[PDB]
């Protein structure tokens, strides 16, 4: 195993594929087919670069300490060449007057996550998966018993593609058209794979090559493979929560409404996070107080003309919706004081958030 | 705090 | 106590102001057309005074420091802010939003006693934040030997001068000032060396420094801070400043070579091994798993043959903190010091003991 | 580590 690449060409690979056991700290390096693969892992997924070799090489694989490796490659001069050689147990890199010599593991004791089909395929744009994680990511459960909620649900419907997140208390559906036929397929994704999956976007003209599988999922895009487990378990039905026929609707400003949401929670009880909302003909009344008799009070401007109701919410619930929304109107809907609010932007469907309230 | 379900 | 202001004239003083109950407090004072706001720990304190435009009523009261400043920031840009106490809680009040906080009474607030100041000088703030940039990351860290934690403020001649050492490397930085001062040195604390900077905007204003025996006050525009001295004696930093030997090198080239060894350096220890030659420096690092790295550099140096260890961590925070093209390096053998250096200034000076 | 004091 011989090899001689431009610094630049092994940047982008080594910062996309960088433990309980000492070769998972490893990355799995292989020259084969005049191609040198750069492979990482934690057992529950995996991440593979390939870059093309131009210059002489020698076929071969090792195994190298991974942020030592990167950065050696990241601290050399921009335009270095790094010539890279194995003598006995141990990787020698080169370059300028640089010399490094790693400790290595043998490439035969590298974990090889075994081979599976894939059950469902489709192409999207990457800015249609930073959209879909983006609008929901923040809605899932944090470490709760009920594991299945850690996740978030990627679910294909016709021809678009959804994702579901909740934790129990709130949730957010965000489903984008993707023009294929696709089949009717569930899958949940754990918390690392989508922060992953999100990672691994730099939003350019490269499409998402998406493979779902019945215990994995596989993203390409350009000359890296993302590979994840699946979380095994069964997510909750996100029909069954949306409200069926709403009596009262409200529109209000994004930001005026983030900002009133915003000054009334300081005076709200720092482990309840309880406001009283009074809603009326065209206005919005926003109360807060504490255990120290404290009180916030915000009233502004809406377009509402049901009935008079007082509902309570839990403030960081409530903002992390008007947070998560990037426009200038917000849709609420409402239907009696002990059943869930549906907050929209007041122009698009796409996403749709439910809030279950609070008894005060 | 009620339930979602 | 009652007063509107617009928000714009809250904000600064209110971000420069921010264990028992009322240390969470601002103090808040309106008196001769002026409002004081008040921030302390019991170690130190910062007073902020704001003009007082619109019609105001004179007396005092005690707010939560953050929850008072959360509800001033969250306000909309341009708004006004009416401020009024009714019983024992305080009314914040713009446009159609209202806050009543709960108050603590003035009088219960710390005052720190009158003390009386030695030495009085005037700087500019560029000077000032030269001086603890050039020598702030050699502060020891906690250190059982408490008097390593500060900073050492000196006055000799017509300079100030900072110091700082954790007994394994050192920092100094002199300035001239053009006035006659007597020679007086204090160490202030960790604590106060960060709110002396952190009160720096770098705009026109002077700074106008009181130095009194267990007291350090400094002026800038409307605010005052005050902190107390560390009471110790700092060791004898001029008995550590050396040379038979002396290299020249570029300043990045060299801080490069430094970062690339420090990557196969052993974690806890970062022992680097140094070969200077006729016009070429050696540098290489080992690790327990026995990995190796080695960087060798066109420097100018001339005299004998060296082998000279040190603590990579300690040259890399000496090359970070010259923003300069070149470097030299002053050293005599391989168990005493190297003293590090712009090649073209002597206003700072950094001593790095070596490692065996 | 050489130990200035």
């Amino acid at each position: 195993m011989k090899f001689t690449v431009e610094r630049e060409h092994l940047l982008k690979p080594l910062q996309q594929v960088s433990p309980t056991l000492p070769i998972l700290g490893n990355l799995l390096l292989q020259v084969a087919d005049g191609t040198l693969s750069l492979t990482g892992t934690d057992l529950e997924m995996e991440m593979v670069a390939r870059v093309a070799l131009v210059q002489p090489h020698e076929p071969g694989a090792t195994t190298v300490p991974a942020r030592k490796f990167f950065d050696i490659c990241r601290g050399l001069p921009e335009g270095a060449e790094i010539a890279v050689q194995l003598e006995g147990e141990r990787m020698l890199v080169r370059s300028g007057r640089s010399r490094f010599s790693l400790s290595t593991l043998p490439a035969a004791d590298f974990p090889n996550l075994d081979d599976w089909q894939s059950e469902v395929e489709f192409t999207l744009p990457q800015a249609t998966m930073k959209r879909l994680i983006e609008a929901t990511q923040f809605s899932m459960a944090h470490q709760d018993v009920r594991y299945y909620l850690n996740g978030m649900l990627f679910e294909t419907e016709g021809e678009e593609l959804r994702t579901v997140a909740t934790d129990g208390h709130r949730l957010a559906v965000c489903s984008m058209p993707i023009g294929q036929s696709l089949p009717s397929h569930s899958v949940i994704v754990p918390r690392k794979g989508v922060i992953e999956l999100m990672r691994m976007l730099d939003g350019g003209d490269n499409p998402l090559r998406v493979q779902i599988g019945s215990n994995n999922i596989r993203a390409h895009v350009g000359d890296f493979i993302f590979t994840s487990k699946l979380v095994d378990g069964r997510f909750p039905d996100y029909r069954r929560v949306l409200p069926k026929n709403p009596d009262k609707h409200l529109e209000a400003g994004c930001d005026l409404l983030k900002q009133a949401f915003a000054r009334a929670a300081i005076l709200s009880n720092e482990k309840f996070r309880g406001v009283r909302l009074y809603v009326s003909e065209n206005q919005l009344k926003i109360t807060a107080n504490n255990p120290e008799q404290e009180e916030a009070e915000e009233i502004l401007d809406v377009t509402y003309s049901g009935a008079e109701m007082e509902i309570g919410f839990n403030v960081s619930y409530v903002l992390d919706v008007l947070n998560a929304l990037k426009c200038e109107n917000v849709r609420m809907m409402l239907t009696d004081s002990v059943s869930s609010v549906q907050i929209e932007d007041a122009a698009s469907q796409s996403a749709a958030y439910v809030v279950m309230p609070m008894r005060l | 705090q009620a339930d979602l379900f």
